[PDB]
């Protein structure tokens, strides 16, 4: 339907003089169908196209805002500088709208430097820290990366995990855990409080509680002990859910030749 | 999390509105302004009037001692500002310079200055070097100024609130803030700073309920916090832990956690609203006028949790509400008695739950750290959990091995490896419990001895102490218990052949088990066994070992303090600070058990 | 937990234009390509309640006139996955307040760039509740 | 001659002795030296010749925070054994076998001779 | 017009520049993450380019052209160390060279009491006198008094 090499040159004309929002909007989309389907990309190109995008920023306009985040997005694991953006970055973050901050976490986290960090922790405390609950989800997600990367200091935050540990989302609730786990994971024992943590506790955002299953299991599965006191406990609740999953899950795993309790296992079945 | 915490009704009046308060620091005296007219100086230690001022009879809002200056400053609203010299109460100077209703002095401090706001719609500085010269005039108001505060951080800057909501920052080179924001929906009654050089934040006063957090860097509103329960007279920031204090009026004191901003407590000392908050700057002590009177708190720990390995690391965690992620210290040099020392730089650790113990496994290894209330027990050089659970009271089997508990009833279970032993399982009246080589419970103003092993109440003794070490090896025990104190023998034996004949006494315990060697009537600030040498401080700041019907100072002590530890091999005794300065005086132990040995008739 | 290891937007007409490969393994476009071939084409205009290639999961809605994929591994939770592979569906659907076709994509192109990056950032699902999402976007 | 004599053998390689004989019966039980999954971890297995007794320690350093160094192993004894030597596993790296030894000579007529415990401390 | 402000970060350019833009100041710290900013004047419309100069970037700081015909080079006044020898001369004669199609108006800052060393000396070695040469102003200010901005612009809003 349409072709690249006129466009990359072409690109460029919204970073000439050219007023309308519009146009260039679209030239943007195009870039990024080929980019789509699949596209070379290189050094020299961006680099001009690093000048290029740069001048442009004056618009305040929000949607144009957004057209950015996603070509950035777009440089990560072959990115290119971050200096500028930090005023840029730093231009979400004091911007308003909660929005703006998500994206460009997200860029950030493949691509980036020690060094700066410890700067933009702050920052990621006050996303730790905000109610709405989405940037801070938007933060962590960055994280993971930042772990491909390393996240090692990222464990140093646990504390914060904490101050979060409280959750009333349950997607939210969901996500925390997630993280959560990796971090212990790497410690039986903590979890095994950890288990206690929850053990006063019921689940927000459920997904929640499927991680943990396979988790809690997870560790009973060796012989973490006790199937009995705790195991059950969880199991009488995950049997009664109507998060017909959750009882599924149970069921699936205790595969027993002998039936461990072969009996229960069938009424769950009968509900099956 | 619980109130398992420092809370001291430190000092009481009841009084009048008393709207004002300042403090004296270098010397903690303190000055308080009353809705009488009369103003009061006292020092609260033993409920002391220091002085006491008429300086005008109408209320008198405004108060400063100046502490470099060595007088104390004062204001009332006679539009005139009287000084003393505090340095007898001898009154130095008078002249008007607000001639409306003085609110506030702000001082510099570095620099020799005296600011004041006043309901006149202005600030003026005055200049005490130039001998109360109006040095400069503020001026960019719209109302009446209720308050000052220096940015004492940066002295040099500083802020003003003001009920017609606005709050104006300023540089002096505009005599007239850099700005002004549009604070409040109500009124900026205040403003306040905070603490750290850091970071930085205001809280303002409002009786709106809501609070605003401002970050001046960046220059935003951080937040604004809600949930209240009544016109919040007052919140500051607390400045020693991570809380919010909130204040009403109606005099309500709701605490926030500055951190977990849940609530943490309400209190009602309904004394009826916060007039006047003025904080150590210690960060430990605070004080606030209310109608009923005032009273005054104190609210600290003295010590971070550490224990340390006698191959030279202690290893505390935190600094003092810094993460626990800090331990470590093998150093790795050498220095003169009087002189300081260098430390390593390796923290470990990151945990959640505050402290306020350390104990050192019997080999120094397993810590068993408690906070929240609850107990995680490291694996130390693992920073492993070594384990965890919730406690009320402790004791470890002094053995390295087994451990106690007291659950927050007050009935007891012990567990050796998570079993629990039953063998002993009294459950008496307690106060405390007390482990070591040989069981206490510590009831009903006694203290009563027990087996490791079926208990037997081997001994009641008269009281009930707050404290003990066991020798070490056990053997003569050194039990601290207000000023006074006892070192005695327990003799088996006897025991043994009792306990073979069964018929005993264990009402007071049974009377043939310890013998009551000799006391000292003793004051400890902090003590040691050596052995069973007792080593010790009093709180007196001589450091002193009681040895051979002696007791040397082996040496004082610029006040009082904590002991280091003396590794042995090197035979001194590193000296602790809580500021992490290390000092280390030598002995050579050798020379006390060459004494003790030879008084044993061990000449040789 | 990283979920898409990639999500493709299809033809009837048995091609992609979108794909976002959440994690690549077998490299190149192309690779994604050659695979469609069998797999769409295959399915192509019929769907399943549960499919499988090896130990994967295959994850997807359909319109009259085009394709929706996502893949994941089987070897885990049939509902959410659905759920979510509605979630994606209807919210989408419900957005749009129509059935995309060919003609929706050309129709507006910059909406599914823009909605691609919503939910699923490479991998995992970030964005959700489309209704919330709907009117959460509009700009 | 044992199975454990292969191990007399086994520990031949060294050749740092004073003395040694031929593997007489080995051990009846290893001994973890250091407890489950320690700093440092051990599991200690003891070998009997006719001549002398040989601990020869099995171990998996543990930490990676640590290799230890310098290692050489302290054996104090209560009911005989002449003691000849204590081994330093030169370098111990992380989660890995490296040997150090005790070596003792074994008593045999006199009344209370071979039992022993000695205490070890790790330098 | 892609009007360059040039200075450091930590000169406190940027304290001058909302100054100016916005009334409004803020930090002695020059920008880590840029400045743009359109300001009209006179009802003309401009484009600042704010640089907290740091150093890689100061490199780089070439790193763009196009549409290039003004100068502010914000310089400290009073900076008895960074302002002149090769670090100078060699800006200055590079920018010029690659941009020779920009008049170059610096702007000497924090003046205070003045900290220099000779308003003479500096100008002279800049060579400001090697004027046979575009546009030129050589401008004092302390920024709190701001001595000499108004003309800056004003001059500048000359055709």
């Amino acid at each position: 339907h349409l072709e690249k090499s006129a466009v990359l040159q072409e690109a460029r004309v919204f970073n000439e003089t050219p007023i309308n929002p519009r146009k260039c909007a679209h030239i943007l989309t195009k870039i990024l169908y080929l980019i789509n389907q699949g596209e070379h990309l290189g050094t020299t190109e961006a680099t001009e196209a690093f000048f290029a995008m740069t001048k442009l920023f004056q618009s305040n306009d929000p949607t144009l805002r957004r057209m950015c985040y996603l070509t950035i997005k777009e440089m990560s694991c072959i990115a290119e500088d971050v200096i500028i953006v930090t005023s840029s970055l730093t231009k979400d973050m004091t911007g308003k709208e909660d929005n703006y901050r998500g994206p460009a976490v997200r860029a950030l986290c493949q691509i980036t430097d020690s060094t700066m960090l410890q700067a933009v922790e702050r920052y990621m405390k006050q996303a730790i820290v905000d109610k709405v609950p989405s940037v801070s989800s938007s933060a962590l997600v960055s994280s993971l990366h930042l772990l491909k990367c390393s996240f090692d200091v990222v464990k140093r935050w646990v504390n914060e995990a904490q101050e979060a540990a409280s959750s009333d989302n349950i997607m939210v609730q969901y996500h925390a855990l997630g993280l959560l786990y990796h971090v212990r994971k790497n410690d039986r024992l903590a979890v095994s409080k950890m288990i206690s943590k929850f053990t006063r506790h019921g689940l927000k955002s459920p997904f929640a509680y499927c991680m943990m299953i396979r988790v809690a299991s997870k560790q009973l599965e060796e012989e973490d002990g006790s199937r009995d006191s705790p195991l059950f406990d969880f199991i009488e609740s995950c049997l009664r859910n109507k998060h017909e999953m959750v009882v599924y899950e149970a069921a699936s795993a205790i595969v027993n030749l002998p039936g461990c309790s072969a009996k229960e296992l069938a009424p769950a079945v009968s509900v099956l | 999390m619980p109130l398992r915490l420092d809370i001291k009704r430190k000092l009481t009046a009841r009084s009048d509105r008393v709207k004002s308060v300042d403090l004296h620091p270098t010397e903690p005296w303190m000055l308080a302004s009353l809705y009488n007219g009369s103003v009061c100086v006292w020092n609260h230690e033993t409920q002391t009037l220091v002085k006491t001022f008429e300086v005008c009879d109408l209320p008198v809002r405004a108060a400063k001692f100046v502490a470099r200056k060595n007088w104390v400053v004062t204001g009332a609203d006679d539009m005139q500002i009287r000084v003393f010299n505090y340095n007898t109460l001898e009154r130095v100077h008078m002249f008007e310079a607000h001639s409306d209703y003085i609110r506030c002095i702000a001082v510099h401090p570095t620099q020799p200055f005296i600011l004041t706001s006043s309901d006149d719609m202005l600030i003026k500085l005055w200049d005490w070097d130039k001998k109360w010269s109006c040095s400069q005039v503020f001026e960019g108001h719209t109302h009446y100024v209720m308050q000052i505060v220096i940015n004492p951080k940066d002295n040099n800057q500083f802020a003003s609130a003001s009920l017609d909501r606005t709050i104006k920052v300023w540089q002096l080179g505009s005599s007239s803030p850099n700005f002004t924001l549009e604070g409040h929906e109500k009124g900026v009654n205040c403003i306040d700073y905070y603490s750290g050089g850091d970071k930085p934040y205001l809280i303002s006063g409002a009786d709106d309920r809501l609070v605003k957090i401002w970050d001046y860097q960046n220059k935003t509103c951080v937040q604004t916090l809600e949930g209240h329960a009544q016109n919040v007279s007052c919140a500051s920031f607390h400045p020693e832990l991570p809380i919010i204090i909130t204040g009403s009026e109606d005099g309500t004191v709701r605490i926030w956690h500055s951190s977990t901003y849940r609530l943490e407590s309400t209190l009602n000392y309904g004394m009826e609203r916060v007039w006047c908050v003025a904080s150590l700057r210690g960060s430990n002590n605070v004080a606030l006028g209310y109608d009923e009177g005032s009273i005054i708190v104190k609210l600290g720990r003295e010590e971070p949790a550490m224990s340390m390995d006698a191959n030279g690391k202690i290893i505390w965690a935190k600094h003092s509400e810094v993460q626990q992620a800090n331990l470590k210290a093998m150093g790795d040099t050498e220095i003169k008695d009087g002189e300081r020392l260098p430390l390593a730089v390796k923290d470990m650790g990151s945990c959640e739950i505050y402290p306020q113990t350390i104990q050192h496994n019997p080999n120094g290894r397993f810590v068993v750290v408690c906070g929240d209330g609850e107990y995680i027990i490291y694996t130390a050089m693992a920073l492993r959990n070594k384990s965890f659970g919730s406690a009320q009271e402790f004791a470890w089997a002094h053995d390295s091995s087994e451990y106690a508990i007291r659950e927050s009833n007050s009935i007891v279970k012990i567990f050796k490896n998570f079993k629990e032993k039953k063998s002993f399982k009294p459950d008496f009246g307690a106060e405390s419990i007390y482990g070591g080589f040989l069981l206490g419970v510590r009831s009903v103003n006694g203290l009563a001895f027990y087996d490791w092993e079926n208990t037997e109440l081997i001994r009641r003794i008269e009281i009930q102490p707050k404290h003990i070490f066991w020798s070490d090896s056990g053997e003569l025990v050194c039990i601290a218990t207000e000023e006074s104190f006892f070192i005695l023998k327990y003799l088996s034996e006897k025991v043994l052949a009792a306990q073979e004949t069964h018929e005993g006494v264990t009402e007071d315990g049974i009377e043939d088990a310890f013998e009551v060697l000799g006391e000292i009537q003793e004051i400890v600030k902090t003590g040691l066994w050596v052995g069973d040498c007792f080593i010790y401080t009093s709180s007196v700041n001589r450091l002193n070992y009681y040895v051979g019907g002696e007791i040397v100072t082996i040496a004082h002590l610029d006040r009082t303090m904590y002991l280091l530890g003396y590794i042995p091999k090197d035979n001194r005794l590193y000296l602790g600070d809580k500021e992490l300065n290390i000092v280390s005086y030598s002995l050579l132990v050798s020379v006390l058990e060459y004494q003790t040995a030879v008084m044993r008739r061990d000449f040789s | 937990l990283y979920t898409v290891k990639a999500i493709l937007i299809l033809d009837n007409d048995g091609d992609r234009l979108f794909a976002k490969y959440y994690d690549d393994t077998y490299p190149s476009v192309k690779e994604q390509k050659a695979f469609e071939k069998n797999i769409f084409n295959k399915t192509h205009r019929t769907d399943s309640e549960i499919a499988l290639l090896e130990g994967l999961t295959v994850v997807y809605k359909s319109s009259i006139d085009l394709y929706f994929y996502v893949i994941g591994s089987s070897y885990e939770n049939e509902l959410m996955l659905m759920a979510v592979l509605n979630c994606l569906f209807d919210s989408l659907s419900q957005m749009l307040r129509k059935n995309v076709e060919k003609r929706a994509l050309l129709e507006n192109m910059e909406g599914l760039f823009l909605a691609v990056d919503e939910i699923v950032d490479g991998g995992v699902i970030l964005e959700s509740d489309p209704q919330q999402v709907v009117h959460r976007v509009a700009l | 001659a044992t199975r454990q004599e292969i191990f007399q053998e086994q520990l031949a390689a060294v050749p740092e002795f004073q003395g040694l004989g031929p593997l007489f019966k080995s051990s009846p039980e290893p001994v973890a030296l250091t407890e489950s999954e320690t700093e440092y971890v051990i599991r200690c297995t003891k070998h009997t010749f006719s001549d002398h007794l040989v601990f020869q320690f099995d171990c998996t350093n543990t930490l990676n925070d640590q290799t230890l160094e310098n290692v050489t192993v302290q054996m104090e004894p209560t009911e005989a054994y002449e003691v000849l030597s204590y081994v330093p596993a030169r370098s111990l790296p992380y989660n890995q076998p490296g040997t150090c030894y005790t070596l003792v000579a074994l008593p045999t007529e006199d009344p209370t001779a071979v039992a022993c415990t000695f205490s070890c401390v790790m330098k | 017009m892609r009007i360059l402000m040039v200075g450091l970060d930590g000169a406190g350019k940027t304290t001058v520049l909302y100054k100016l833009k916005l009334g409004e100041v803020i930090t002695t710290i020059p920008t880590i993450g840029f400045n743009v900013e359109t300001v009209q004047y006179k009802n003309i419309s401009f484009t600042v380019w704010d640089v907290g100069g740091q150093d890689r970037i100061r490199s780089l700081w070439r790193h763009y052209y196009r549409n290039t015909e003004g100068v502010i080079f914000v310089v400290d006044s009073n900076d008895r160390s960074r302002i002149g020898e090769a670090r100078e001369v060699m800006q200055r004669m590079l920018n010029e060279d690659e941009l020779r199609n920009a008049a170059w108006l610096v702007f000497a800052n924090k003046q205070d009491l003045p900290e220099a060393m000779s308003a003479a000396e500096i100008t002279e070695k800049l060579g400001l006198h090697s004027i046979r040469n575009r546009p030129w102003f050589i401008q004092a200010t302390c920024a709190t008094s701001g001595e000499g901005l108004y003309e800056g612009l004003e001059w500048l809003s000359n055709s």
